[PDB]
RNA sequence: UUCUGACCUAUCAGCUUUUGAUGUUAGGGUAUUGGCCUAACAUGGCUAUGACGGGUAACGGGGAAUUAGAGUUCGAUUCCGGAGAGGGAGCCUGAGAAAUAGCUACCACAUCUAAGGAAGGCAGCAGGCGCGUAAAUUACCCAAUUCUAAAGAAGAGAGGUAGUGACAAGAAAUAACAAUGCAAGGUUUGUAUUGGAAUGGUGGGAAUUUAAAACCUUCCCAGAGUAACAAUUGGAGGGCAAGUCUGGUGCCAGCAGCCGCGGUAAUUCCAGCUCCAAUAGCGUAUAUUAAAAUUGUUGCAGUUAAAACGCUCGUAGUUGA
């Protein structure tokens, strides 16, 4: 668990162009900040500036992942909601 | 940054509600209706 | 009963008189019978009050 | 302190999800025996492997050993008593020759559709779980039973069903039937 | 107390002996042997076959997962044994204790107090806070299982029984079937109209079960047709089983374990439709085993791909007509 301090943009590396919308976040436990991928477009305004998210690995353990340079973690649920299920459809509630 | 053009493609695509449809089978009835389906009358 | 009934499985016990019912025999079951009625019902609140007592602190 | 009482997985997930021949294979195995999931499949091939790594495993074992003997004989004699193996044959080459159809074959549910009672395999399947079926004084809704050999000479239907004259038909409409005729009358 | 058996580390190589290290003698001490402890005397003991250190997110074993065979990882956790009761230390009683719901003190915490003083230790069971990725009732009962007693009859949060419980594991529904109509086959097999049977799930009552109740099972009433009593999850280029289907976006948004896809026909996005895999279970993450004969004894590679010491002698090692 850790909280939102920052949202970031990465660019890819070469052959890909986009803007991949990342979220920089403190780990509670050891006070440590990395940043951490967000899947879902709608999903970089469904975290608010001081939010609460839990945060896994990303597949690989440490290795970076397809486009994102430095990115070993990855957001599954905000404000103790699941992302994907707020997501996906709406299956379940919006930020209060 | 560039950040806030994000959800872009979700809010602009248009909205189709889901219709009814009959019943998809479960269990037994179901891999029976897939047996008729892929082996049997086909020739 | 055991599945799809006609038929029940149990245990059964003859004494030869009811003294010997009385003898060797624990409540619940005379219970079961209907020899006698439950006695007390304090529970383990009992131990509560056991507990609240202390030897030679009250009188008794 | 935990349980004493034990418990195990009865099958082993297949390995090699989507290789085709053998997919295709186990449709066409459902559609002859009528089974729910690849799952009952799967369970009934764990059972067949396991028979077949402990034939394998006693043939390996020299002729005439003690050991090897007494349970050669007593695998052999509890697949007769499965009748899983005829008469003629009763080696262990014959064990390691089990196959799946075969054991699937002594499922309760296909016992019932070759006797006959219903008119089809499904209709077999519904029949045993809406309770109809009794192996002679004993009554069971497990289609996933096997039929012992001594046991297949007393399939029969369940005294406390319809079709064993219990009561004996649908009690809404011979009720709404008899009223109406009672009121008309 | 004999013997024998262990993880990682040499960027830990000399350790141990004034302060007992190794021995001899004599004592003291012990329940008893003993440097166990005192005195006197020896000057030893251990070490590349890895001592002495350091690390361990290390209690040990019975064992567990994964294995074709070798194996590799795991073992707080049902049994056995050890250790400990906030941190250390010291004690009494008694057959048994350096005891912790015995005691004394200190330190670290901390409750009541009218301030003089007093009382305290949940890693027993509940329950709370905090920590967190991460975990249940301040339940009922001593009936069984056993224990303790001046032993039937008393006690026991030991223990049982429920409650919470998608941790795991087993069994198992979500229709079945006949008519027709249509479809394809040489009276057949398949599939949209109809329409009588079969039944749990469910609601109620019992019978029963039970320490007591609840569940289970069993029986009697009720009691499906859009059987709305409504199956989901994740996918559909390749790897890899299933779409060169339909719209929107237009290098953006995004997807994408990996290769890659997205710049106006997107077989990959966002939808819808269809299809597919598993199914009351299915995804995701992290760890771990196989796959890995990519740790190689079995069983690798070293001319050129990673890799023969510059060369020789040689001690230990291993191997030896």
């Amino acid at each position: 668990k850790g909280i939102v301090v920052e949202k970031v943009a990465i660019e890819a590396k070469q052959p890909n162009s986009a803007y991949r919308k990342c979220v920089r976040v403190q780990l509670i436990k050891n006070g440590k900040k990395i940043t951490a991928f967000v899947p879902g477009d709608g999903c970089l305004n469904f975290i608010d500036e001081n939010d609460e998210v839990l945060v896994s690995g990303f597949g690989r353990s440490g290795h970076s992942v397809g486009d994102l340079p430095g990115v070993k973690f990855k957001v599954v649920k905000v404000a103790r909601v699941s992302l994907l299920a707020l997501f996906k459809e709406k299956k379940e509630k919006p930020r209060s | 940054g560039s950040l806030a053009r994000a959800g872009k493609v979700k809010n602009q695509t248009p909205k189709v509600p889901k219709l009814d449809k009959k019943k998809r089978l479960t269990g037994r009835a179901k891999k029976r209706q897939l047996y008729n389906r892929r082996f049997s009358d086909n020739g | 009963t055991l599945f799809g009934g006609g038929r029940t499985k149990g245990f059964g016990l003859i004494y030869k008189n009811v003294d010997a019912v009385k003898k060797f025999e624990k409540k619940y079951r005379l219970v079961r019978e209907g020899l006698i009625d439950k006695e007390t019902k304090a529970g383990r609140r009992a131990s509560k009050e056991l507990k609240n007592r202390r030897k030679k602190v009250r009188g008794t | 302190p935990k349980s004493y009482r034990n418990y195990s997985k009865t099958a082993r997930n297949p390995k090699r999800p989507f290789e085709k021949e053998r997919l295709d294979q186990e449709l066409k195995l459902i559609g002859e025996y009528g089974l729910k999931n690849k799952r009952e499949i799967w369970r009934v091939q764990y059972l067949l492997a396991k028979i077949r790594s402990a034939a394998r495993y006693l043939l390996t074992l020299d002729e005439k050993s003690s050991k090897r003997i007494f349970q050669g004989e007593a695998l052999l004699r509890r697949m007769v008593r499965q009748g899983l193996l005829g008469e003629n044959e009763e080696k262990l080459d014959y064990v390691l020759g089990l196959t799946l159809p075969k054991l699937l074959e002594r499922r309760l549910q296909t016992k019932v559709f070759k006797l006959g009672l219903a008119k089809s395999v499904h209709h077999a399947r519904v029949l045993i779980r809406q309770r109809h079926i009794r192996v002679g004084k004993q009554m069971v809704d497990i289609p996933s039973f096997l039929v012992r050999v001594d046991s297949e000479k007393h399939i029969d239907f369940a005294t406390t069903s319809p079709f064993g004259g219990a009561r004996p038909g649908r009690v809404k409409r011979k009720s709404l039937k008899k009223q109406k005729e009672k009121t008309e009358a």
